[PDB]
């Protein structure tokens, strides 16, 4: 149940809390106390669902939807069949989240390697804080949050753009959006490149580094290189949230209108108007 | 660039379909001062006497009122539409009867007209109604308007700059955009849909797979249609200072029942009130305005949903005088 | 109504809908998990779902064919202290001259790594004469190499350049009261203006660096040998840092 | 803090390399230069760049477009270059507003925007020339060129196949800033909600999958530039202790790993399904579903929610309702 090249990076150290207790392994997966934790908030989320569930109409996984509270709750407690399964539930995935991003610091930590990894994993994490807390802190009730069912989300990210008349036009999704195409793209072209060196076809001879930087110097002028187009697709995948974020907040808090009208602020100076 | 919270907010659907009102408190304000200045009511009179049809010579819409009864609404009538020029906007002082001045034969198809919306189109105005001031605001010419071409600025209280005035052709894609909430849509919903009834608002069709017969080449309407319907509905959200949740859930724009708000079904009334304003009443004023009244193409001023509304999901907040003043109507 | 009947009128999209499905979890599981374990396969302490071997043509002539057979050297220096396939295995030794744990090397060939043109891809400044650094960066020739102890540990000769991509890989250092120089990747440098500091390891065990065979030149194993014991260093340079944190 | 993650502390100059291909060793134009700036977070070295007949063609044809389409916005403003530079975002080149079918429209209404789309696929088709024929020169593998196949299929479909199988030029995208935006709702109201279309669904999947893919890869390899993880082939061709304890920190985080090659695939897969998806779903769009959402109630796949406000029923089915 080990990898050929396994054992010998088997050792113990590395754990941030709890010493030797849980610095173990099941099958392939580390434990850690963060291991521990994280089945925890996994165990009690996953009940409250099925909990929710019971209670409601059907048991159709892709029907089930566990809603925020109405506006009138403000940020107060509401009945679970009323919004508090909602709460509960964004407490436990909270939990698991944070507690699966500290387990990834103390695999970092045992095998002694950067902590790259969590530290990216901290952006999607900060992002579903901004869509289900921040934001409906500064407007006042739990009620703006999106609800918990696979469809019933896009319904509420449906509504939600159409608040402001056109989310299009919006300048941070403007940039979340050109993040999310240029690094689907970059990953495109950066897969593409190393599968061309490693299998060129034919039994022909695997190509160098130098192949690489030709390739693209030919085809736009300009080779990033090996290690800072890794470096660039973390800086292009991280932008789609921390963009995306100063949009997202911006719509009720910082702006009531349409997002085209936004684009006054340029259309209304008067020298041109 | 930015409005600081905090924000008023509203829910219009169940709880989690993010669907509701955003309004930023100062807006509402100062929408609120401009609304507030709507006259009180004139002091109610005893019905002493008889009816002005044989006592006045040319009187030919409010003949059931009593002297001091048609007076009173002349007194409002004027506070209304002419409060600086007084009576003798619509008359001569020599002689009360003399439809010699333009207004008096427009101010009598104009008492018709607000009548015919207070009795017909309660499926619209409901027991708010209106009066004159619903859509005057106190001057002869109503501050929001529409001609069959797009016209900035949208108050024409407000001086037009250069590039504004409809005669400066490289404007035209703002005077577009400023009636369409700053929309890029290439179309003008007035003169598309509110002018008269040529045109279905409805676009998305209602089954599931193509209907054979409408679905490829010539029978097909273009894509424009769903661009067009777009740009109206841009429109309206600004005109009543809303957006698309007030009347719709975005799952489906099309479906009504649980998927709409009342508020749509009677936005659906207002179109239709609109279009028999514009084609019975506004429009067929051309022949009794000077030219300094009528744009380019002779047209007469005519009436959207801002005419009334001016940025608010009811005019004037919901303000009535339809007890105080029942020659208004309805009319049984 | 009628047993075995569905409230489904079959349309193209339908078709169209099941299909896809059916191509996602075909390459998915049948090739992409397939070409997943050409690495570390067969496991070890099953086989009808592993791909034939693949053999690659290398630049420089020969061929290699994955996965190696080479075998892993590391297995006496660490014991099983319990009978549970799951805890953590115990160094039988000093684990960082040992090379277990974040101090392991993988088998790699003992092969200098070439340029396209059949060159030394990693030399030393000394060797690659027509290379400089940029104008405005630390030349960090002549400087102390500061270790976690606050201690100066030896002095910068040279650097290592990578002439395949323009790319400083290795600093070469005096080591303080021996005869040796020895490598440290940049990685585990921080290079100020007057010092190199390294909280990687402290400054006695700069000593036990692994050494290269040439002097002007690394094996792809080598460069193993030395990157790994500075990482080695992260859990072990101290007994307090093998333990938990907070 | 691994410090060489972030930028370069110390970076090397040295003789410009040179790999040759089989053909075109003398359409390489432009002396190289260095960039002190660009040498922090990557190469320090711009150009050469490849001419060749493809990369010329291309330029001609993109450039054609191009003026087709800002001369047609200039005209939109008429010639003022102040409300041209004002106005810029709000201009576009629009397809036909009439249903001529698949009648060539009148330039006035759809023939420029026609001719900027031809120009503009005979630019995409002479750039994948270049793109698939580089690789061909040097040796390489043509992966680029099939992943680049895919993104020109879906502007095929959204440009003009959509458009020719119902039949109407009308259904194409306009070229302008807000114009080409305004078209993504304009399509999506038309056909009754692009959220119930399911290939908008895998799309917007595998488009997410980018994200979770190339922030994870990026991370691990950074994770691992200690031990040159950055040198991805000869990791494939010798597994050194970078891809082990790269593919170690995924079998313990999530209980499986790829290579240090098959991630690549992974990748490579992921990027191609986004433009695979899209297409098939514009290709069912108006040829064999008018409206996605009743196509999701017909299969029932689409979520129901009480009422907040009374349900209201639709005016135009009352007895007695106006048209
Ligand atoms: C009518 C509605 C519109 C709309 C409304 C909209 C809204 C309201 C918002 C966006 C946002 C965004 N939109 Mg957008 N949109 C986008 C693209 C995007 C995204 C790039 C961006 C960020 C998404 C996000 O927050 O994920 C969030 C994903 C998260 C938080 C995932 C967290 C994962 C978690 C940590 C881990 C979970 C683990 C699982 C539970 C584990 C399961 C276990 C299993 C696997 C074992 C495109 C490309 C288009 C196109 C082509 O038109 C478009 C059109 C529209 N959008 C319409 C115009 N959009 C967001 C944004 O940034 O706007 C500025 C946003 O708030
Ligand atoms: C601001 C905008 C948002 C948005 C807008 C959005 C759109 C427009 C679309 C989706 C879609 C999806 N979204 Mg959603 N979304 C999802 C999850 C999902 C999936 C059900 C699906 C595919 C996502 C995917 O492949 O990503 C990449 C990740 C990959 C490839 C790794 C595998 C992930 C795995 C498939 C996730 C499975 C989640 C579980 C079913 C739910 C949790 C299970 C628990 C109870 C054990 C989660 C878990 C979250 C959280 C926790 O924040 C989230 C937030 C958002 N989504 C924001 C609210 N999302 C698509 C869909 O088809 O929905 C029907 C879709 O079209
Ligand atoms: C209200 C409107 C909506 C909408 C309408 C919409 C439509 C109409 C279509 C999509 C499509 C798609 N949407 Mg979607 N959408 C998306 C995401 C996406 C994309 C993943 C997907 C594919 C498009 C793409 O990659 O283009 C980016 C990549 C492109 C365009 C390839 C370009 C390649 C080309 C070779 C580049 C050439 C460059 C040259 C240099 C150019 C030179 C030009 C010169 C000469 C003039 C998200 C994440 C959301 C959220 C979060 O809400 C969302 C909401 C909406 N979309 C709303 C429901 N969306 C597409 C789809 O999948 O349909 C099924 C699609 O057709
Ligand atoms: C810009 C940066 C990008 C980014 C980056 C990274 N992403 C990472 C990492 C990095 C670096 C990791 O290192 C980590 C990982 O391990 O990789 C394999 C990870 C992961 N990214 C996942 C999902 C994911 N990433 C998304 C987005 C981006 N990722 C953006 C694009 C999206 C969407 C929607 O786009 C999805 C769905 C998981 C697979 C995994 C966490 C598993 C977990 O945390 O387990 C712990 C939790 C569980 C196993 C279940 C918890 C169940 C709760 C308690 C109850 C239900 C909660 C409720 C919210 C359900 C609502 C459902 C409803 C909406 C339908
Ligand atoms: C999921 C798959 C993704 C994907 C995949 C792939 N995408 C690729 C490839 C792959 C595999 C290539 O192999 C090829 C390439 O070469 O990569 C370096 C390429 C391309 N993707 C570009 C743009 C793009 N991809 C988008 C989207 C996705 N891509 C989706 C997300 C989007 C969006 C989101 O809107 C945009 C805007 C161009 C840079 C390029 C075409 C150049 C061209 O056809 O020129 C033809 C036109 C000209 C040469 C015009 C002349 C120039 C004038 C003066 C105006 C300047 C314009 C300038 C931008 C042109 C660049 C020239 C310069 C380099 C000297
Ligand atoms: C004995 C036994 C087997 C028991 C099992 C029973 C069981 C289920 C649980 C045990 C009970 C206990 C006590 C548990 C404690 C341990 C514990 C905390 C377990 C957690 C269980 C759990 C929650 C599991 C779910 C894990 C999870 C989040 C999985 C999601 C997988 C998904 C959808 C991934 C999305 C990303 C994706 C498409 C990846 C595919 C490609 C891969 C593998 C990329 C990763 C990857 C990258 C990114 C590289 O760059 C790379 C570079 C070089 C080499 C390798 C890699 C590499 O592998
Ligand atoms: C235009 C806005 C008017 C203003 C301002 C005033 N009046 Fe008027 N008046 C107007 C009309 C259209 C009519 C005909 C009404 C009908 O039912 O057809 C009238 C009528 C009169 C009369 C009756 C005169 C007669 O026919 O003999 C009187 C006495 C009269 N109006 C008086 C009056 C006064 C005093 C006003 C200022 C307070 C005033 N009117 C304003 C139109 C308009
Ligand atoms: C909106 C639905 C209206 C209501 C209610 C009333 N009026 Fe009106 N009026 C309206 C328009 C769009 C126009 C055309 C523009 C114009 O200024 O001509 C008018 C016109 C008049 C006029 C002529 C004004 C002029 O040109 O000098 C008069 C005298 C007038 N209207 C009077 C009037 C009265 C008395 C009303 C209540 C009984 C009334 N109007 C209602 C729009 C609307
Ligand atoms: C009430 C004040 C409304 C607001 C705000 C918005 N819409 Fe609307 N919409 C409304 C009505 C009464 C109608 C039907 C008109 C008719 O004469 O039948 C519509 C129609 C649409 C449609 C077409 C639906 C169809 O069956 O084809 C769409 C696509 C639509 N509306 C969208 C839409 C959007 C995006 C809005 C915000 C910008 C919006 N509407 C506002 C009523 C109201
Ligand atoms: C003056 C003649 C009007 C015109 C033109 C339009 N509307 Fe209207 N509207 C008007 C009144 C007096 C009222 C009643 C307010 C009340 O208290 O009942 C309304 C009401 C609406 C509503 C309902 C708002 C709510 O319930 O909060 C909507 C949604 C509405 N109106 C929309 C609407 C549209 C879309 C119009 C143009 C097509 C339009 N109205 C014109 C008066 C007048
Ligand atoms: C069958 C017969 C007879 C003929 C067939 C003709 C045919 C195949 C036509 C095909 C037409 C097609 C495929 C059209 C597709 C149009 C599309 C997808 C347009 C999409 C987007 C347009 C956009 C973003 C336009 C932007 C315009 C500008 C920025 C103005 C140009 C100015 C610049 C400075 C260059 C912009 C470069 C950009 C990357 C920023
Ligand atoms: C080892 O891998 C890679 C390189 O090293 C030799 C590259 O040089 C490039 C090319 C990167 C460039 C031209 C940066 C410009 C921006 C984008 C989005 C491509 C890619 C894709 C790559 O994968
Ligand atoms: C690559 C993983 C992507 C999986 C996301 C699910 C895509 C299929 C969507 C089908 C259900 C959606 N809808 C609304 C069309 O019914
Ligand atoms: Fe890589």
């Amino acid at each position: 149940a080990l990898l050929s090249f396994e054992r010998k990076y088997r050792v113990r150290g590395g754990t941030l809390i709890g010493g030797d207790l849980f610095d173990f392994w099941v099958g392939p997966y580390f434990v850690g106390f963060f291991g521990v934790s994280a089945i925890f908030f996994i165990f009690l989320g996953v009940s409250l669902i099925g909990y929710a569930a019971s209670q409601g109409p059907t048991w159709d996984p892709f029907a089930i939807s566990i809603n925020p509270p109405d506006l009138k709750y403000g940020l107060g407690a509401a009945p679970l069949l009323e919004g508090g399964f909602w709460q509960a539930i964004t407490v436990c995935a909270l939990g698991a989240f944070i507690s699966w991003m500290l387990r990834e610091v103390e695999i970092s930590r045992k095998l002694g390697i950067g902590w790259h990894v969590p530290l990216a994993f901290c952006v999607p994490i900060f992002m579903f804080c901004v869509l289900q807390v921040f934001r409906p802190l500064l407007l006042g009730s739990w009620g703006h949050a999106f609800p918990y069912g696979i469809l019933s989300h896009l319904d509420w990210v449906n509504n939600f753009g159409y608040q402001y008349l056109n989310w299009h036009y919006n300048p941070g999704h403007m940039s979340s959006v050109s993040f999310l195409f240029v690094n689907a793209m970059a990953l495109g072209l950066h897969g593409g490149l190393i599968l061309s060196v490693a299998n060129p076809g034919d039994g022909d001879k695997v190509k160098t580094a130098e192949h690489e930087n030709q390739y693209f110097r030919d085809v736009v002028g300009y080779s990033i290189g090996a290690l800072s187009i890794h470096r660039l697709g973390l800086f292009l995948a991280s932008n789609i949230f921390l963009t995306g974020a100063f949009g997202t907040i911006a719509s009720g808090p910082f702006w009531t209108r349409g997002w085209p009208e936004w684009w006054g602020w340029w259309l209304d100076i008067p020298f041109w108007s | 660039c930015f409005e600081p919270p905090p924000a008023t907010t509203t829910q219009t659907g169940f709880r989690g379909l993010s669907m509701g009102e955003v309004l930023h408190p100062a807006t509402v304000k100062a929408k609120k001062e401009r609304d507030a200045q709507y006259p009180p009511a004139l002091a109610a009179v005893k019905a002493e006497g008889p009816p002005v049809s044989q006592v006045y010579k040319n009187v030919k819409v409010l003949g059931n009122l009593t002297e001091a009864e048609f007076l009173r609404t002349m007194t409002a009538i004027t506070e209304w539409v002419s409060p600086q020029e007084g009576c003798t906007y619509c008359h001569d002082e020599n002689n009360l009867a003399s439809e010699a001045k333009y207004p008096y034969v427009v101010a009598r198809r104009m008492l018709e007209m607000t009548r015919a919306i207070n009795t017909n189109w309660t499926q619209h105005v409901a027991q708010t109604g209106v009066t004159c001031y619903t859509c005057h605001r106190g001057t002869p010419l109503p501050p929001y308007v529409r001609y069959l071409e797009p016209t900035l600025p949208l108050n024409n209280r407000e001086t037009p700059t250069h590039v504004e005035r409809v005669e400066t052709r490289s404007g035209y894609v703002v005077r577009l955009a400023k009636y369409t909430a700053y929309s890029a849509l290439n179309y003008d919903p007035f003169t598309m849909f509110l002018a008269n009834d040529k045109r279905q608002v409805r676009v998305v069709p209602q089954t599931a797979l193509p209907l054979v017969g409408v679905s490829r080449g010539k029978e097909r309407r273009p894509l424009s249609d769903a661009y067009a319907t777009f740009a109206l509905m841009m429109s309206i959200s600004d005109s009543l200072g809303t957006n698309c949740t007030f009347c719709h859930n975005a799952q489906t724009f099309e479906s009504w029942g649980k998927k709409s708000t009342p508020q749509r079904a009677i936005a659906w009334w207002g179109i239709r009130m609109v279009r028999d304003l514009n084609m019975n009443y506004l429009a067929p004023l051309n022949a009794s305005l000077p030219a300094s009244r009528l744009g380019r193409q002779g047209e007469a001023p005519q009436a959207d949903c801002r005419t009334c509304h001016q940025g608010v999901t009811k005019p004037l907040f919901g303000a009535s005088r339809l007890k105080d003043y029942p020659e208004l109507g309805p009319i049984k | 109504m009628y047993h075995g009947a569905l409230a489904q009128h079959l349309d193209i999209a339908q078709l169209v809908w099941y299909a896809q499905w059916l191509v996602i979890w075909t390459v998915v599981l049948l090739y992409l998990r397939r070409e997943d374990r050409r690495e570390g396969y067969p496991l070890v302490e099953q086989v009808y779902e592993l791909p034939y071997p693949k053999t690659f043509v290398l630049p420089h002539g020969g061929t290699v064919t994955v996965p190696r057979r080479r075998p892993e050297t590391r297995e006496l220096k660490l014991a099983q202290t319990d009978g549970f396939e799951g805890a953590p295995l115990q160094p039988t030794g000093n684990p960082l001259v040992d090379a277990v744990g974040p101090a392991s090397y993988a088998e790699r060939a003992e092969v200098v790594d070439a340029t396209v043109d059949g060159k030394a891809k990693i030399v030393p400044l000394r060797v690659a004469t027509d290379f400089s650094i940029a104008e405005g960066d630390v030349d960090p020739r002549g400087l102390p190499v500061v270790a976690a102890d606050g201690v100066e540990a030896g002095t910068v000769t040279d650097l290592w350049v990578d002439r395949s991509e323009h790319y400083f890989r290795y600093l070469e250092l005096s080591v303080a009261g021996s005869a040796r120089t020895a490598l440290i990747p940049l990685g585990f440098c921080d290079v100020k203006k007057d010092k190199i500091v390294v909280t990687s390891i402290l400054s006695e065990q700069f000593a036990n660096v692994p050494r290269l065979q040439s002097r002007d030149q690394i094996t792809l194993r080598e460069e193993d040998k030395v990157s790994a014991y500075y990482a080695g260093g992260l859990l072990y340079a101290t007994p307090e840092r093998a333990e938990s944190l907070l | 803090a691994d410090y060489q993650t972030i930028y370069t502390q110390i970076q090397a100059r040295g003789p410009h390399i040179t790999v040759s291909g089989e053909w075109g060793d003398n359409d390489r134009v432009g002396k190289p230069f260095y960039s002190y700036w660009l040498g922090k977070i990557g190469d320090a070295q711009i150009g050469p760049i490849y001419l060749g007949a493809s990369g010329i063609a291309a330029f001609a044809f993109g450039s054609t477009a191009i003026l087709i389409i800002l001369f047609n916005m200039a005209a939109e403003v008429h010639f003022d270059p102040l409300q041209f530079f004002r106005q810029f975002f709000w201009l576009g080149l629009y397809p036909p507003k009439a249903q001529y079918g698949m009648g060539i429209p009148p330039l006035h209404d759809g023939g420029w925007w026609l001719m900027a789309g031809l120009f503009m696929t005979l630019s995409l088709g002479s750039w994948w020339i270049r793109v698939y024929s580089r690789a061909r020169a040097l040796g390489l593998g043509t992966h680029i060129a099939w992943n680049f196949a895919a993104a020109i299929f879906f502007v095929l479909c959204i440009g003009c196949i959509h458009p020719t199988l119902v039949g109407s030029w009308s259904e194409g995208v306009p070229f302008g800033i807000w114009p080409h935006i305004d078209w993504l709702t304009a399509f999506s109201i038309r056909y009754g909600n692009f959220y119930y279309c399911p290939w908008h669904g895998f799309s917007i999947g595998f488009a997410y999958g980018c994200g979770l893919l190339f922030a994870a890869h990026g991370a691990t390899i950074l994770a691992v530039a200690r031990f040159g993880g950055d040198r991805e082939i000869e990791q494939i061709t010798d597994r050194g202790t970078a891809v082990e304890r790269a593919a170690l920190f995924w079998r313990w985080t999530i209980g499986f790993n790829a290579t240090i090659e098959s991630v690549h695939r992974w990748g490579w897969f992921f990027s191609l399904m986004v433009m695979v998806s899209a297409s098939v779903g514009i290709l069912l769009t108006g040829t064999f579903v008018d409206n996605w959402y009743l196509w999701c109630v017909k299969h029932g796949a689409a979520p129901d929610y009480p009422a907040y406000l009374p349900a209201t029923p639709d005016p135009a089915s009352l007895p007695g309702a106006p048209k």
